[PDB]
């Protein structure tokens, strides 16, 4: 599940992305630790195709890996963006979805950004206690049912 | 201060080819100028150094299945 | 807190005398072991004139080991079985749920018996509803963390 | 066997409280003929049995409150 943001970048098309591609390394993040390039190339639609493979350190077990996903449309001044952690999924899943729009009239450069958190073990067990309650229901309400009716034959017998 | 690769040895490849892309990126494709590889020397001594770094990182069948998916769908 | 609920319905081919009399006198029955205990704590005739009865039960089990050493030493659960019995429009409710135990977890089964005038069948709708000794808090607490921790990692990223 | 009471010096007062109840529950109550508690005697002994039991019992607090709740809301 979710976590929309905005903000606006009060500078062009150009400026903005090619910041994106240098972003690291910065002040801000110094918790990451290596940014490669794994592959890129410019479609048969002329835009430019990007993945990229980055390492985070955070508080044995210690770090993770992300995937980066891009695509830059120079037609249209657009660049979608994408990231999860490669590992760990299985505890905690985490997606980013940024896109960045150049919007003319304003000269500036909108990003929206979208962040999904899913976790499948946590659901894994949502769906066991789930099962449990249900079996131990099921098992127990006909147990009960055929106590009442050996109780009501002899009762009549 | 440059951002460091994966794989020590391959940091200055990525540097090289970084900054031609940068050129080539601004320069180059916005423009409408371009859609080649104009920095292909120094991308393929670099993604050969990093590949080879990866074979032998545990990483790797995670990355090769992530890079099958289409998020945009 | 995290409730699951659950119903399912059985019909009796007697009456709702037949029937209500079982459920009074159940105990002990081949699949009951489990029920040490079976106690009348209060019963009576309201102004409404209905049997309005408590009995107090002693139900034991035997819990999981690899998922038991945390709770101490428990082998049984005490409950209450709250019911009324209708003499008129034939029909008796039965309300029962544990009275110790609420910490980990809390059962609650509402059966009803309806006599089906037409098909001398008693009609039995039981449902039944678990909820938890826990739980009101962590998630939302946290959830929030995480709402916080990304509401500035992405200002954080960004600025950037 | 019979069904035991928690207290096993009563699961006897309770059998005879249990049986004329039945008695009145089937032949009286259910059919309308009810009238002045055909049992205080049975009924008496194995509800002060009870009683005198319950009170050495930690569970009683529980179960009195659970009383005063209306689960029939
Ligand atoms: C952390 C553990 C908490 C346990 C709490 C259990 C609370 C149960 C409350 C509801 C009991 C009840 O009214 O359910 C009706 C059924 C009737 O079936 P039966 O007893 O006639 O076969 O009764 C049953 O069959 C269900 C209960 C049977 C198992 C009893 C286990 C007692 C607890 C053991 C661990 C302490």
């Amino acid at each position: 599940l979710l976590h929309k943001s905005t903000h606006i970048f009060p500078t062009d098309f150009a400026s903005v992305s090619r910041a994106f591609f240098n972003r690291y390394p910065n002040p801000y993040s110094p918790h990451v630790l290596s940014i490669d390039t794994i592959s890129r190339n410019v479609d048969q639609e002329g835009n430019l195709r990007t993945t990229r493979l980055l390492k985070k350190s955070g508080k044995g077990i210690t770090e993770t890996w992300i995937i980066e996903v891009s695509v830059v449309n120079p037609a249209n001044s657009t660049m979608k963006t994408y990231t999860r952690n490669l590992d760990h999924t299985g505890i905690m899943k985490v997606e980013e979805y940024t896109t960045y729009q150049f919007d003319s009239a304003t000269s500036s450069t909108i990003a929206d950004s979208r962040v999904k958190f899913s976790s499948g073990f946590n659901m894994g067990i949502k769906s066991k206690v789930e099962d449990w309650s249900r079996t131990k229901f099921d098992e127990n309400v006909k147990k009960s049912r055929m106590g009442m009716a050996f109780v009501i034959q002899k009762l009549e017998e | 201060i440059m951002s460091a690769s994966f794989a020590p040895e391959c940091t200055d490849l990525k540097t090289k080819y970084d900054s031609c892309f940068n050129e080539w990126y601004s320069e180059k494709f916005l423009k409408g100028k371009s859609v080649e590889n104009e920095c292909s020397k120094q991308w393929y001594a670099y993604t050969t150094c990093v590949n080879a770094a990866l074979v032998k990182q545990g990483i790797k069948p995670a990355l090769d299945e992530a890079r099958e998916e289409a998020p945009f769908e």
